[PDB]
C-alpha cells in the first residue's frame, strides 16, 4: 500500500481454490479463505498460494482448464482521511515462487522467423 | 467496622408480609334461593405495585410462598334474625388443575386439591407453598414466543386460591371478605436490571 | 447452547471526536410504541434506536428503563480519543440449562452514541463500525435430517 501514513481503512485479501468460479460479493469471499488486512498498522500483505493437484505435475500451457484458483481483493471497508490529504491511493503487487517448486521437460519455442 | 449491610440482603429486601387480594363471599338468606356466592382468585404479583416493582430489578428468581388469611364477616340488613358459627373452606389448587366453575362440584372433593377448614374467630389460618415451576427459576422478562412462523413473554404459573362457606344459607344473608397476606421466602435473585418509573407499569414490558 | 465472543471495532482518525457504548442485555425484551416474531428478529441487519416498523426508544433502551442506568448490564465504552475497539465475552445464560435456539434469544447487543460524532473541516463524513461474532463451547443435541 503506497498511500498516506494518515489513511485508515480495512480490506479483504481472499483464496478461491480449484475448480471453484472467483467470489463476486464480499460475504461470498468472507466465508472463504481469507485475510482482513488493515490499513493503517500493516503497510504490506503476504499470501501464500499451496500445490494442489490430482498429479504430481502439471502443463504450464493448457487449455479448458480454467482453474488453479483466483486471489481477489475485496472493499471490507471504506477508506478514511483525517484532512484535505488525496483520497486516492495507489497499491502495487509482487509474485514470487516458493523453496519447493519445480519444472521440467525443457522446451524452447523461440524464433525470430517472419 | 461498627456497620453493617444485614439490612439490605434479598431477605431482608423482599421477606415482608403484603395484602396481594380481597376475595368476597357470603352466606345467603335461606328464604331467596339465589346462588351462593365463591371466590376464585389465581396467584399474580402483577397486581401489587411495590413487589412487583422490587422484583424487576431482577430477571430470574426463585422462591416461597407463605400465606396467611384474615377473615371478617358482618350482617347486611338490620334483622333480629341471627346465624350461628360459620366455618369457611379455602382450597389451594396447583398449576395444572381445574378450576371450579359453581359453588357445589367435585372440585371441592378431590383429594388431590389441598383444603382449609377455617372456623370463624380464631387465629389467622395460614400455609406454605415451595418453589413450583417446571424451569430452575422463574422469568420475569423472556424474548421468546411459544410457536415460530404465541406470546411475547412465558407467564408464570402459580395455583389457584377458591374459597366458599361451608355452610348451609340462614335466614339471615351474612357477608364475608378475605384479605390475603403473602410472604416470599428463601429467595433467590439474578442478573439485575434497571428499575422502571411509576407510570402504572404494564401488563407486560409494554410502555 | 453457546456462549459468544463480540469484538466491536471502529474505524476513525485522529481528527474524529465522539463515544459510543456497548451494552449486552440478557434477555432484551424490547418494545417500540404500541409485538411480533419478524420484529423481535431483524436478522445481522439489526435494527436501529429512535429518539422523540418497530424502533425502541433510545433514552429508555426500549423496555420502558432510563438509559442511564443501563450501565448495571455488562458493558464497555469507547471514546475515540482513548481507544477504537471493545471486547465482550458473554457466557451462556438461561434459567434452563438448555433450550431450542430458533424460539429464544439469550442475548442482546446494543449500541448507542454518548457523544455525538464530530470532525475537522473536509475530512470523512461518516466512519464504519464494525462486529465480529465468534460462538464458544457450543453443542447441540436432538439431530434432524437435511
Amino acid at each position: 500500500f503506497c498511500g498516506s501514513m494518515m489513511a485508515t481503512g480495512k480490506l479483504l485479501v481472499s483464496y478461491a481454490p480449484p475448480g471453484a468460479d472467483p467470489p463476486k460479493k464480499r460475504k461470498e469471499a468472507m466465508l472463504g479463505t481469507h485475510v482482513i488486512w488493515d490499513i493503517g498498522l500493516q503497510s504490506s500483505c503476504t499470501m501464500v498460494v499451496p500445490w494442489i493437484s490430482n498429479t504430481t505435475y502439471r502443463l504450464t500451457i493448457d487449455d479448458s482448464f480454467t482453474e488453479g484458483g483466483y486471489i481477489s481483493v475485496f472493499y471490507q471497508t471504506r477508506i478514511v482521511v483525517p484532512l484535505s490529504t488525496p483520497r486516492e491511493m495507489d497499491i502495487l503487487g509482487f509474485v514470487s515462487a516458493c523453496n519447493d517448486f519445480s519444472v521440467r521437460l525443457l522446451r524452447d519455442t523461440t524464433h525470430i522467423e517472419q | 467496622q461498627h456497620r453493617s449491610r444485614s439490612e439490605s440482603s434479598i431477605e431482608s429486601f423482599f421477606a415482608r408480609g403484603a395484602c396481594v387480594t380481597i376475595m368476597t363471599v357470603d352466606n345467603p338468606a335461606s328464604t331467596t334461593n339465589k346462588d351462593k356466592l365463591f371466590a376464585v382468585w389465581k396467584i399474580t404479583y402483577k397486581d401489587t405495585v411495590q413487589l412487583r416493582r422490587k422484583l424487576e430489578f431482577f430477571t430470574y428468581s426463585r422462591f416461597d410462598m407463605e400465606l396467611t388469611f384474615v377473615v371478617t364477616a358482618n350482617f347486611t340488613e338490620t334483622n333480629n334474625g341471627h346465624a350461628l358459627n360459620q366455618v369457611y373452606q379455602i382450597m389451594y389448587v396447583p398449576p395444572g388443575a381445574p378450576v371450579p366453575e359453581k359453588w357445589d362440584d367435585y372440585t371441592w372433593q378431590t383429594s388431590s386439591n389441598p383444603s382449609i377448614f377455617y372456623t370463624y374467630g380464631t387465629a389467622p389460618a395460614r400455609i406454605s407453598v415451595p418453589y413450583v415451576g417446571i424451569s430452575n427459576a422463574y422469568s420475569h422478562f423472556y424474548d421468546g414466543f411459544s410457536k415460530v412462523p404465541s406470546l411475547y413473554g412465558s407467564l408464570n404459573d402459580f395455583g389457584i386460591l377458591a374459597v366458599r362457606v361451608v355452610n348451609d344459607p340462614n335466614p339471615t344473608k351474612v357477608t364475608s371478605k378475605i384479605r390475603v397476606y403473602l410472604k416470599p421466602k428463601h429467595i433467590r435473585v439474578w442478573c439485575p436490571r434497571p428499575p422502571r418509573a411509576v407510570a402504572y407499569y404494564g401488563p407486560g414490558v409494554d410502555y | 447452547r453457546s456462549g459468544y465472543t463480540v469484538h466491536v471495532q471502529c474505524n476513525a482518525s485522529k481528527f474524529h471526536q465522539g463515544a459510543l457504548g456497548v451494552f449486552a442485555v440478557p434477555e432484551m425484551c424490547l418494545a417500540g410504541d404500541s409485538t411480533s416474531y419478524q420484529n423481535a428478529n431483524p436478522g445481522e441487519k439489526g435494527g436501529t434506536f429512535t429518539g422523540t416498523r418497530f424502533c425502541p426508544v433510545d433514552y429508555l433502551l426500549g423496555n420502558g428503563t432510563l438509559l442511564g442506568n443501563a450501565f448495571v448490564f455488562p458493558h464497555q465504552i469507547i471514546n475515540l480519543r482513548t481507544n477504537n475497539c471493545a471486547t465482550l465475552v458473554l457466557p451462556y445464560v438461561n434459567s434452563l440449562s438448555i433450550d431450542s435456539m430458533v424460539k429464544h434469544n439469550n442475548w442482546g447487543i446494543a449500541i448507542l452514541p454518548l457523544a455525538p460524532l464530530n470532525f475537522a473541516s473536509e475530512s470523512s463524513p461518516e466512519i464504519p463500525i464494525t462486529l465480529t461474532i465468534a460462538p464458544m463451547c457450543c453443542e447441540f443435541n436432538g439431530l434432524r435430517n437435511i
